[PDB]
């Protein structure tokens, strides 16, 4: 962990740098905060309560950040994490790399389930 | 066994009212490790067996509830028993938390440093703490009392913590304090819990249920430890987590209690009753403000 996260301190892109080093054979962070749950929840992506699915993990949502776990500036123009205090559903085919997965992705704007897994609009 | 299905064990009144020197306390099953279900943090499970055994206890929960939750912190950089409180505890309830060293967490606020730099501004209504300071380990003669973190959580009993609110302290066969357990005799009951996730520790988490702010049992600390020791040498307790295997009813009542402000002129036998039964609040109802001083 320690050297991942040293290195998205290297340079102006995070999430590029993140997803360069996995996509190129490096460790995804550990230490994600999985949660139990009863799998019986609505799915969606991001929620004020755990709602995975029999096909989903969910993760306290400051662990998979990948700003908050490497106290760098968020993005957002709001200057608030999406993630942080909300728990984050991941497929569970993804569970090798939640941090990667969340930069990887979106939440659909109109059904909040992820954009290719979960949303059918 | 039935008590496998549990969330853990309840110091009981049999061992409360005993009279006995401080012994060493030997686990038999003494540092051994349960495999994490899902492989998640040993202290998902810690927390939620915690919160499983708080269901049955009669808390107040009122709207806006007020949490501070202090060794929120890992050697990780990370949070698990915050998120775990979050997952619990009303989706409205104010959560935060401090650790020593920095950490990331999804409290509402995080404050890092000693949690004696904690100023809080109001009175809270639930006090989770899990510190233990790492020089505990280092037993050198007799088993005393100590102070370390100790001083500043009874002070925050006797002055910030409502009327009605609950504690939960992380204490050890080493990590203890006399005052702490006679606080205890200031709630509307207490005891010692221990999950069954880390059965094979002497952590406990001492427990106030309903602060009343006047003695109700006169409690000597000292020979209180040594009860708990006492029945942690007495009782079996087989690492499980059985209890989370239905999680359904998890989350915290919604109970609504009310927050009212009276003067203590006015707290007769129905206001205690009403405290006594998880039914109610007394503090301030502003906007909690909770900062870290420059001391
Ligand atoms: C109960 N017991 C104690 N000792 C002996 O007395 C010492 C002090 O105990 P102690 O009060 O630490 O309690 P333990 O249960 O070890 O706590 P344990 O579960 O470690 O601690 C619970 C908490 O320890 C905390 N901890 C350990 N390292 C650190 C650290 O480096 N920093 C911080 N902040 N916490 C730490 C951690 O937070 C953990 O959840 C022990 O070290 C043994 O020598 C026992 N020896 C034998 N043979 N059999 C026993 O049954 C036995
Ligand atoms: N005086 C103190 N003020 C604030 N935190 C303290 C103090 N003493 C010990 N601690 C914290 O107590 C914590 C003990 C941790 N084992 C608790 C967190 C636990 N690992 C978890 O499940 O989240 C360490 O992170 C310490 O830094
Ligand atoms: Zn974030
Ligand atoms: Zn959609």
């Amino acid at each position: 962990n320690s050297s991942v996260l040293s290195l998205v301190n290297f340079t102006v892109d995070p999430q590029k740098a993140y997803l360069d080093f996995v996509n190129a054979g490096g460790a995804p962070l550990t230490n994600c905060v999985k949660m139990l749950t009863p799998k019986t929840g609505t799915g969606i992506a991001i929620s004020v309560k755990p709602e995975s699915t029999a096909d989903q993990e969910t993760y306290g949502g400051a662990s998979v950040c990948l700003y908050c776990r490497a106290h760098i500036e968020h993005p957002d123009v709001s200057g608030v994490c999406k993630y942080k205090g909300k728990f984050v559903q991941i497929p569970a085919q993804c569970v090798r790399d939640p941090v990667g997965f969340c930069l990887s992705n979106t939440p659909c704007n109109v059904c909040q389930y992820w954009i290719g897994y979960g949303c059918n609009c | 066994a039935s008590a496998d299905w549990k969330p853990g064990h309840a110091m009981p009144s049999l061992f409360k009212v005993q009279n006995v020197n401080l012994e060493r306390c030997e686990l038999a099953n003494y540092k051994q490790s349960i495999p994490m279900p899902r492989g998640v943090h040993m202290n998902i499970a810690k927390y939620m067996q915690l919160c499983q055994y708080l269901n049955t206890c009669t808390l107040a929960v009122p709207a806006n509830m007020r949490v501070i939750h202090f060794g929120a912190g890992s050697d990780k950089g990370i949070a698990p028993g915050t998120s775990v409180l979050r997952q619990w505890l009303p989706t409205d309830a104010i959560i935060i938390d401090n650790d020593l060293n920095e950490f990331v967490s999804d409290a509402d606020i995080t404050l890092f440093g000693d949690c004696v730099t904690v100023r809080v501004g109001q009175q809270v209504d639930l006090v989770i703490s899990d510190m233990y300071d790492p020089t505990t380990k280092n037993v050198t003669g007799s088993n005393e009392s100590k102070a370390l973190f100790f001083t500043y959580l009874c002070n925050l009993i006797n002055n910030n913590l409502a009327l009605g609110g609950s504690v939960a302290i992380k204490i050890t066969e080493h990590s203890w304090s006399v005052e702490l357990y006679e606080l205890m005799g200031k709630f509307a009951w207490w005891t010692v819990f221990c999950t069954n996730a880390n059965a094979s520790s002497s952590e406990g988490f001492l427990l106030g249920i309903n602060y009343l702010g006047t003695i109700k049992e006169n409690i000597d600390g000292g020979a209180m430890h040594a009860n708990y020791i006492f029945w942690r040498n007495s009782t079996p307790m087989n690492l499980s987590t059985y209890s989370l295997f239905d999680l359904s009813k998890f989350q915290l009542k919604l109970k609504g209690t009310p927050v009212l402000q009276l003067k203590e002129s006015q707290i007769n036998e129905l206001v205690i009753s009403l405290l006594s039964q998880g039914k109610l609040l007394i503090r301030d109802n502003d906007t909690l403000s909770v900062s870290t001083d420059v001391l």
